[PDB]
């Protein structure tokens, strides 16, 4: 639940993201950090070491069409519940993903967005994009609910 | 418990820290503050606000007691005996506040050690921290 | 989540329970077993040891409390948020409880359940009653979202 | 770390379960697997209905596992060793899984221990339960 100050603040934080060098980083950083959210992504080859991972081409496709997920999140702040209804349904229904996890890569985008954007990714800023992954994360969990 | 993998890991992300560890700590606690408002009724007795000297102090003090884990990481029940007893026994904190500051700290290094914050260094530092919160929500009632 | 089958049979069980009696210990433990909780209680007197928090006056009379909420819960299953919108408000914006301790209560609560009802809380029972559980947490923690 | 203060409620409490064990994890494992659904996916080599032998004979295995790591309190680490790295490397099992299962064990138990279940012996059997799904977990490189 953003103001109209933090929505307009991180909508316009978003719109600068080169979304193509982040995604398949924070999705990385992910399978390396947290080993156990391997078990969904076995069809993707090669994960056994850390630069096997963060140098997976599937991972990094598949890193950016989660980020391009946030970007239309960035659209619709207000609904989020609906804008990421089928996601949900795929997440929840279909793979049987702890909503913890949720949590974890939302917090894990917020750490490389960090390593990137260095000082320029201020308290203020950084609060409100948690609150955006807060907001993504309990969307992503509602066919849980 | 943690592996000698993650501890020269460790040694190395804190040792490039180095004397920026106070203002590095003042930053993370701002950071978790402004992230997650619930931790603020912690510290009614502060002033809160941007750059104040209360924050600013309290982070030198959580940076000292995190150098002094790093350097005790064979035996941090051990070293972190007074302030398991002040935040588990005496001040009750909630532990998911201590994965809201973990998680404080990991944006904070990142933001300032890029380079050196690899994917590797990353998993190591998220469990020391880990392992530092445990320790302090270890001695409770 | 609660089909119509969830809710009759919730419902048929609940009317057995006493909460004078389930409400005491089930606070009571929580303060216990998780003794973090009890920073919010610093005025109910002495929390010292397990049989002083049981024991005590204030937490067996907050207890009730508690469990009349539920209660409540209990007739109004398709609309939890509305019926707990003044519990979030002073959980939430009053006393900044993290929600996590919300879902630990309802577990308490459950736990307490078992040890009352024994073989009568079945696994088919108990697992329509973690959905309601899951249901207040979720309700209480709105004010949040 | 588990306190040497528990071991006394955890061995009083798990040695009323006796001839018990298999009928116990069996119910805990139906009780994780009803209350929640996410648990199921472990197992799709399972039928998972109510009396289902598969259930029966790994709720015996589990059970057997925590009669072992009661005998073994002063290394949980050690007792389970292998088991450490079933879970945390073939199996990838979450870690909030543990704590799932955990809650199943102790409803279990509070429903056929009453008597036993007491406010300090929960506690117990919940640091106990905790100290098992941490060595569990330990092992995730
Ligand atoms: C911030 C939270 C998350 C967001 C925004 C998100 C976003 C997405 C999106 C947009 C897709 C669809 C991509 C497509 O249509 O090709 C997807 C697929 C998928 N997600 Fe997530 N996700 C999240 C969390 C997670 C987590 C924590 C896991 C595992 C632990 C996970 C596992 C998967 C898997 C296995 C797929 C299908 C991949 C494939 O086979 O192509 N997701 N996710
Ligand atoms: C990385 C984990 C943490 C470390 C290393 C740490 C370290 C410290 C240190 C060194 C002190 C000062 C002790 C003294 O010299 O008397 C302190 C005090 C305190 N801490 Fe933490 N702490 C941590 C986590 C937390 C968390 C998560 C909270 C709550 C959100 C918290 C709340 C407090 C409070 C309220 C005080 C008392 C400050 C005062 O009264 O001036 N701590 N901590
Ligand atoms: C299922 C979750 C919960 C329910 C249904 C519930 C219900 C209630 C009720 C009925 C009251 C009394 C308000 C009134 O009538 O004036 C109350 C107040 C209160 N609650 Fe809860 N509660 C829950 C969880 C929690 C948790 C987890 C905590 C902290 C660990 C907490 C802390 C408090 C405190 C400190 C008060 C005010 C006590 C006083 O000073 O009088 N609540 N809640
Ligand atoms: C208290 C914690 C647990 C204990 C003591 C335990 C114990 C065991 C034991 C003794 C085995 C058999 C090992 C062998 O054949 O060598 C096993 C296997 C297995 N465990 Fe666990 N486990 C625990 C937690 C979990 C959890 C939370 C899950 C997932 C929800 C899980 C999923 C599995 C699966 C899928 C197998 C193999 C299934 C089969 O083919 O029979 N375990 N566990």
């Amino acid at each position: 639940m953003l103001t109209a100050e933090e929505k307009a603040a991180v909508t316009a934080f978003w719109g600068k993201v080169h979304v193509d060098e982040v995604g398949g980083e924070a999705l990385g950083r992910l399978l390396v950090v947290y080993p156990w959210t391997q078990r969904f992504f076995e069809s993707f080859g090669d994960l056994s070491t850390a630069d096997a991972v963060m140098n997976n081409p599937k991972v990094k496709a598949h890193g950016k069409k989660v980020l391009d997920s946030f970007s239309n999140g960035m659209k619709h702040l207000d609904d989020l519940k609906g804008t990421f209804a089928a996601l949900s349904e795929l997440h929840c229904d279909k793979l049987h993903v702890d909503p913890e996890n949720f949590k974890l890569l939302g917090n894990v985008l917020v750490v490389v967005l960090a390593r990137h954007f260095g000082k320029e990714f201020t308290p203020v800023l950084q609060a409100d994009f948690q609150k955006v992954v807060a907001g993504v994360a309990n969307a992503l969990a509602h066919r849980y609910h | 418990v943690l592996s000698a993998a993650d501890k020269s890991n460790i040694q190395a992300a804190w040792g490039k820290v180095g004397g920026h560890a106070a203002d590095y700590g003042a930053e993370a606690l701002e950071r978790m503050f402004l992230s997650f408002p619930t931790t603020k009724t912690y510290f009614p007795h502060f002033d809160l606000s941007h750059g104040s000297a209360q924050v600013k102090g309290h982070g030198a003090k959580v940076a000292n007691a995190l150098t002094k884990a790093v350097g005790h990481l064979d035996d941090l029940p051990g070293a972190l005996s007074e302030l398991s007893d002040l935040h588990a026994h005496k001040l009750r904190v909630d532990p998911v506040n201590f994965k809201l500051l973990s998680h404080s700290l990991l944006v904070t290094l990142a933001s300032h050690l890029p380079n050196d914050f690899t994917p590797a260094v990353h998993a190591s530092l998220d469990k020391f921290l880990a392992s530092v919160s445990t320790v302090l929500t270890s001695k409770y009632r």
